[PDB]
RNA sequence: CUCGGAGCAGAACCCAACCUCCGAGCAGUACAUGCUAAGACUUCACCAGUCAAAGCGAACUACUAUACUCAAUUGAUCCAAU
RNA sequence: CCGAGCCUGGUGAUAGCUGGUUGUCCAAGAUAGAAUCUUAGUUCAACUUUAAAUUUGCCCACAGAACCCUCUAAAUCCCCUU
RNA sequence: GAAAUUGAAACCUGGCGCAAUAGAUAUAGUACCGCAAGGGAAAGAUGAAAAAUUAUAACCAAGCAUAAUAUAGCAAGGACUAACCCCUAUACCUUCUGCAUAAUGAAUUAACUAGAAAUAACUUUGCAAGGAGAGCCAAAGCUAAGACCCCCGAAACCAGACGA
């Protein structure tokens, strides 16, 4: 219930998804010492990090590939100019 | 008194099936999702010429790891300690 | 020289070798298959 | 096939295989093409030449003939002036 | 017929065969029987290598 | 006979009305996709099952990021009826080495590089 | 009841029915349709079947001349005749 | 209890046919055809399983694959990139 | 399916054999069945002492008795304060494209009753251009070990006996 409304607010459709209700620690020691991280949150933290690194890796490959294609186009243009020079024409035109 | 000849949902004479109000809404809901997928596939970031070769280095290195793991199969090492530790089954108190 | 000397002085601290603690070398005794149980029973292969 | 003979308790050799096939020590079997002596007048010379060839057998046929013959026929022979001596071993074979 | 520290032999074999193979060879060390098993045919190379070592 | 379907290229030509509806910018196409499988591969031909495995969409409702390139889009067009495609948004840019562990993908398609789990003070 | 062509099977291959049609169990011309040998095809296996450069030997400086024309035009092993 | 007695022996006759086939746990696993007195079965392929070797497999960009003919079909083959 | 040829060991009184549905059929070829040839069983259980018989306690299958039964349903499960009431659930094996199937087998208990091995290959030791305790194999082989191949059933055919 209310999955669509949560999406309209930028939240996860399932309340068990990302948010303070899930990711925050469930408990802590009475004296105030924080509890060790929950095993579920550790799995999500590692899974999110791999997704973040994959985003960077894909972005850098496309940026590098676009530069390589642009570099080839610049190189191709320069090659045409060099071949224009040759021996001076003679004959009827002199 | 009203019976469908043979099986209900197969054959020349079948039990009629009617589209409910929510059945239409579910199909329209999935149609809207696919319509938005058409839009996001209409704007590629790079052309086919620019895309070519931009990930060949990573793909080649990925397959070399597969080859390395495939050709690394071998029996595991055997240790003297493992064989000698079996004598402990008859260890007794003095 | 950790192959000969080490394999013998280690044996000194172990219980006496007798007929009650002898095992075959691993991989030299393949398990015997019999037509008993759900897996290897019924039509028995 | 007789897996255990009644008099010696040993596997027997099907002599029909011996009269038709030659086993090279490398594991290959050599045979002649069927019908290479039949109706040669109605066969083209290109076809007749293929019939005269000494061909090998595939894995299934070679494995089948190995089961039908005992270990005597798989031993290494040193016949003097053996025509098939050079074919008993493989050279430059990978995998 | 390898006696003593067979693991010392494996490191020497891996160092010797690395330039030829271009990679670390796949070897198995059998401490119980004193046997070193190496993937690939290197009998001629190892016989000369062991002969040079004085064995 | 039921065979593979050739989608006309006219289907993937966005009209100006479509841009206003979805908010995309044709002159600045999104770099990456956010592909999520919302339909089962069962009761679908085997070539659709294989492509789902190639895209890493084995588990439904698990977001996966793919590059917005013609080769990747070609696979998406085959299984476009089994997936939801959304553009990846970077309000604070690409994650850096310092904030790799503080990233989260919101339901709006935005990847936020800071995730404090605290209400906003504004 | 075996073999070949066409439709079904419209475009690589393949694909059935006591499905719809037409055929084959030869003939003719050569007498190098001599020998040998890379690489291939293959009737969904096998058996069988098919195409072949180079080379040897011929032919040849007129002969769409170099694995005849032709779609099928056919039968394994054992054995028998010599 | 005779389309040819009964008992014993050959005899544990043979049966492509029917029935049955005994502890626990996990894993991979549904497969074009060809031949056959053969279609209630087998053998070879195909598929599946295990072990092993080393290297591309799948998805696929252009370019490319027939005339004869009425459906100017959905598609396929080939195929780098990814 | 040979042969020439080859050529060894050989100290009865033992058992990783059975223990009353086993091991011989056997307490016995008896009882019983058949004109005959022939077929062919079942079972026993105290203790040192029965010239200790008021002895040797007890608990264990199916079947019953102590103690019939209360709406409703493969008879159970989730449960629940509560057996039932509520909710959920079409026995099993075999055989099949597919069985709650009104297809097969099964009243039930106890006991008995069904995967035997070469060819290579693999795995693990030994030795190594040699291996093997004459033979055999060998272009890393060879020797040794481990590991794969069921039960019941015809109508028949034949030989020799026994029967009007
Ligand atoms: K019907
Ligand atoms: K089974
Ligand atoms: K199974
Ligand atoms: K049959
Ligand atoms: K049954
Ligand atoms: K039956
Ligand atoms: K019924
Ligand atoms: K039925
Ligand atoms: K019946
Ligand atoms: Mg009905
Ligand atoms: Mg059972
Ligand atoms: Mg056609
Ligand atoms: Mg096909
Ligand atoms: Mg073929
Ligand atoms: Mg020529
Ligand atoms: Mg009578
Ligand atoms: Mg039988
Ligand atoms: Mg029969
Ligand atoms: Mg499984
Ligand atoms: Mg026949
Ligand atoms: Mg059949
Ligand atoms: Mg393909
Ligand atoms: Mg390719
Ligand atoms: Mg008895
Ligand atoms: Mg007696
Ligand atoms: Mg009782
Ligand atoms: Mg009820
Ligand atoms: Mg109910
Ligand atoms: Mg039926
Ligand atoms: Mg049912
Ligand atoms: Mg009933
Ligand atoms: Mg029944
Ligand atoms: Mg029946
Ligand atoms: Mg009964
Ligand atoms: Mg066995
Ligand atoms: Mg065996
Ligand atoms: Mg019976
Ligand atoms: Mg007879
Ligand atoms: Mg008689
Ligand atoms: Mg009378």
């Amino acid at each position: 219930a209310g999955g669509q409304w949560r999406l309209q607010q930028g939240l996860a459709a399932n309340p068990s998804g990302y948010g303070p209700l899930t990711e925050l620690p469930d408990w802590s020691y009475a004296d105030g010492r924080p509890a060790p991280p929950m095993k579920g949150q550790l799995r999500r933290k590692a899974e999110r990090e791999t997704f973040a690194r994959r985003v960077v890796l894909l972005s850098q490959e496309m940026d590098a590939g676009l530069q390589a294609w642009q570099l080839r186009q610049q190189k191709l243009q320069e090659e045409q100019r060099k071949q224009e020079n040759a021996l001076k024409p003679k004959g009827a035109s002199l | 008194r009203g019976r469908i000849p043979g099986r209900q949902w197969i054959g020349k004479h079948r039990r009629p099936r009617f589209v409910s109000l929510r059945a239409k809404q579910n199909m329209i809901r999935r149609l809207e999702i696919e319509a938005e997928n058409h839009y996001w596939l209409s704007m590629p970031y790079m052309t086919r010429e620019q895309e070519r070769g931009h990930a060949a280095v990573r793909r080649r290195e990925a397959f070399e790891a597969i080859k390395a793991a495939a050709t690394s199969k071998f029996p595991p090492h055997r240790f003297i300690a493992d064989q000698l530790d079996h004598l402990n089954v008859t260890k007794k108190w003095s | 020289q950790g192959g000969g000397a080490r394999a013998l002085d280690l044996l000194r601290g172990l219980p006496r070798v007798s007929l009650a603690n002898l095992k075959p070398n691993p991989g030299s005794k393949k398990p015997e298959r019999r037509p008993r149980g759900r897996r290897r029973g019924r039509k028995c292969g | 096939l007789t897996y255990f003979s009644a008099r010696k308790g040993k596997r027997k050799t099907v002599k029909a295989v011996i009269d038709r096939f030659l086993r090279l020590h490398c594991g290959l079997w050599v045979r002649r093409k069927a019908g290479y002596k039949k109706k040669l007048w109605k066969k083209t010379p290109a076809r007749k030449k293929r019939l005269r060839e000494f061909v090998f057998c595939n894995k299934t046929q070679s494995k089948l003939l190995d089961k039908m013959t005992t270990s005597f026929w798989k031993r290494r022979n040193w016949y003097v002036d053996d025509p098939y001596q050079k074919y008993h071993d493989r050279t430059n074979l990978k995998v | 017929k390898v006696e003593g520290d067979i693991w010392a032999l494996q490191k020497d074999v891996e160092d010797f065969l690395s330039p030829l193979l271009g990679k670390t060879p796949v070897t198995q060390v059998n401490e119980v029987t004193g046997t070193l098993r190496i993937k690939g045919y290197f009998d001629q190379e190892l016989k000369a290598w062991l002969l040079e070592k004085g064995f | 006979k039921f065979t593979r379907s050739r989608i006309p290229e006219k289907v993937f030509q966005a009209s100006p009305e479509d841009h206003e509806k979805y908010g995309g910018d044709p002159q600045n196409p999104h770099k990456l996709h956010i592909v999520t499988r919302i339909k089962s591969t069962r009761r679908r031909p085997y070539w659709e099952k294989d492509i789902i495995k190639m895209l890493g969409l084995e588990k439904a409702h698990t977001p996966q990021v793919h590059k917005n390139i013609p080769s990747v889009n070609a696979k998406l067009k085959v299984v476009k009826h089994l997936i939801r495609i959304k553009p990846l948004k970077l309000p604070q840019g690409l994650p850096a080495e310092e904030n790799m562990s503080n990233t989260c993908l919101k339901s709006t398609g935005e990847l936020v590089v800071q995730w404090h789990l605290k209400p906003v003070e504004q």
